[PDB]
């Protein structure tokens, strides 16, 4: 299963 | 099938002053179908020659027409537009008051 | 400023009394500049604003053109859809399509649109994506199948995305003294005694363009919105529009409600009393 | 200006 | 035997036609195993395999917010580089991400990955350590140094040794008839005369899985891989892979020429002639 | 910016076999960006209900689809597959051949 992603470039 | 109501205002161009001449304006909006009738009365009776706007539409789909004629208010004088429509069992009738 | 362009069409069929009704109306913006109508004597596209008439004798042979395919495209389509909606050929159907672009400050394309709707309801939509649709119904869903085996949307967007833009940006600048003027409201307000305990107060907008505009009543600083009665925004017939908001207030208590206007064209935003 | 339309419902 | 997880993102902008388009994907060694398209009407990830079908109805609901965040997380970075690129409003700009782990027989990490791309070309780079970043320009190394700050590769870190191995493990269990399954090629040789001179021999791979394949040919056994045309390894599209080489042989040297196959799913490689 | 032009194969699923049901595959990779046009054709005409597989990429960022459609080969019957990409000045056909 994914991953959260909790951040920005 | 979708049927929808006209909303109706009557009123004129310019603020109204007895003997200066303007224009009555009767505004149909809202309604569906397209087909109507509208009437401008100078004291109950038909004005000939009355112009009307083109046939378009707003966003949800419902029509709207503006019907407008010269006219030169005075005291006396009353002013009305009639709307026969599909939705209307008899014509509506609404006057024209100055201060709306 | 943010702008657009739109070209509305209806047809209306009216079965035992010859072909249906056709007429279509291009906008920039709230201004009309072209029009066709079916039934008029001998039917041609017509300048309806002045930035538009020095268009050379081939836009509007082509635009007359244009009209009448449509209308005769039209015709095709209502028959059509007596089949989609297994109807009866008995009664009069209304088919409306609108199309158009949003342009923004710098001219670029904000938005696209392309609808269609029958009888007055929703049929199908080119998506924003100018690329998918949405399709109302299983009828809608037949539409469909066949725009998407011939690449409307591809032809839709180069269109959209291209002469769309193109055309409403030559018009903003040919229609530069109009277009890209706003005329601010004429306002004022007006005492319309009920009795001796009650009176009318009603807060005009007269003589302004665009058609967007906000008019509210405040008590003391609060809101009135549940006690206002406000009535659609009306045209006065000269490209400019009109519109008033009421309250009803206890005889006496008038100077407690201010009016307040917004719109593009006004310096500053306005407050209003009543001036006896 | 208008688009040419050279589809059908 | 070895095994991989990753998930493919691609954000495509699209100006004057709404949000980004965002696509992902799941594989698990050469078999999509999930799906997410924001252009789908009301878009939820889907299976794409029947062994992950089982989740329950909190897998999907998790796995959709996530595609739904991930998507919105894109379309501000599409704006962000935009600036850092110092490019225009007006074009289209693409960002990929990809990420997910390896493991051995033996079902433990042998490698984790995380890489980003903007436009088709590398961005930045989680490296083979799991707690270290390349970054491709200048560009790239505003991102880094956030990164750095917020402690982002410890949290993919803290994934990529934990989840993605403990659901990879899951996955491979549940779908062991098919992800633990090789399928070896079905081979045959055909024969296409050119002139009365010369003849094409195609050795054909069919119906195998994994995709990784070695098709090569020789003469007497010294190796053609000059003269071999050797197309791309391509998709059944029923799980399995194609692929063929081919050389061009002189009249009647046909035997001359061996074909050869390793694949995982064969008991042995194999060795193939023209069978006229 | 970086742009790569499509490779394109078009190809049945299984080997053809006149009078029995197949797929026709185009299978569209190495391209970016990822904006792309495919067609299948019948004897130089659009097939209907193509489908294809959800974008995705390969290690140096790349793009992949393919293109897939039902369909019976015969003897005279002629495939193809046309493909239009910005790297491209005109749109690509390339003809179904069963030996390949």
């Amino acid at each position: 299963r994914r991953k959260w992603r909790r951040w920005h470039l | 099938m979708i049927q929808r109501t006209p909303k109706i205002q009557v009123y004129s161009r310019h603020p109204a002053e007895n003997g200066k001449s303007n224009f009555l304006n009767c505004y149909v909006s809202g309604f569906h179908p397209s087909d109507i009738e509208v009437d401008l009365l100078k004291n109950g009776e038909r004005i000939e020659k009355v112009e009307h706007s083109d046939l378009s539409f707003s966003k949800d789909w419902s029509f709207y027409l503006l019907y407008y004629t010269e006219f030169t208010p005075t005291e006396k004088d009353e002013y009305a537009c009639r709307v026969n429509h599909v939705t209307l069992s008899q014509p509506k009738i609404v006057k024209w008051d100055r201060d709306m | 400023g943010s702008h657009s362009m739109r070209y509305f069409h209806t047809s209306v069929s009216r079965p035992g009394r010859g072909e249906p009704r056709f007429i279509t109306v291009g906008y920039v913006d709230d201004t009309l500049f072209v029009r066709f109508d079916s039934d008029a004597a001998s039917p041609r596209e017509e300048p309806r604003a002045p930035w538009i008439e020095q268009e050379g004798p081939e836009y509007w042979d082509r635009e007359t053109q244009i009209c009448k395919a449509k209308a005769q495209t039209d015709r095709e389509d209502l028959r059509t859809l007596l089949r989609y909606y297994n109807q009866s050929e008995a009664g009069s159907h209304t088919l409306q399509n609108m199309y158009g672009c949003d342009v923004g400050p710098d001219g670029r394309l904000l938005r696209g649109y392309h609808q269609d709707a029958y009888d007055g309801k929703d049929y199908i939509a080119l998506n924003e994506d100018l690329s998918s649709w949405t399709a109302a119904d299983t009828a809608a869903q037949i539409t469909q199948r066949k725009w998407e085996a011939a690449r409307v949307a591809e032809q839709l967007r180069a269109y959209l995305e291209g002469e769309c833009v193109e055309w409403l940006r030559r018009y903003l600048e040919n229609g530069k003294e109009t277009l890209q003027r706003a005329d601010p409201p004429k306002t004022h307000v007006t005492h319309h005694p009920i009795s001796d305990h009650e009176a009318t107060l009603r807060c005009w907008a007269l003589g302004f363009y665009p058609a967007e505009i906000t008019l509210t009543w405040q008590r003391d600083g609060e809101d009135q919105t549940q006690d206002t009665e406000l009535v659609e925004t009306r045209p006065a017939g000269d490209r400019t529009f009109q519109k008033w908001a009421a309250v009803v207030v206890p005889s006496g208590e008038e100077q407690r409600y201010t009016c307040h206007v917004q719109h593009e064209g006004l310096p500053k935003p306005l407050t209003l009393r009543w001036e006896p």
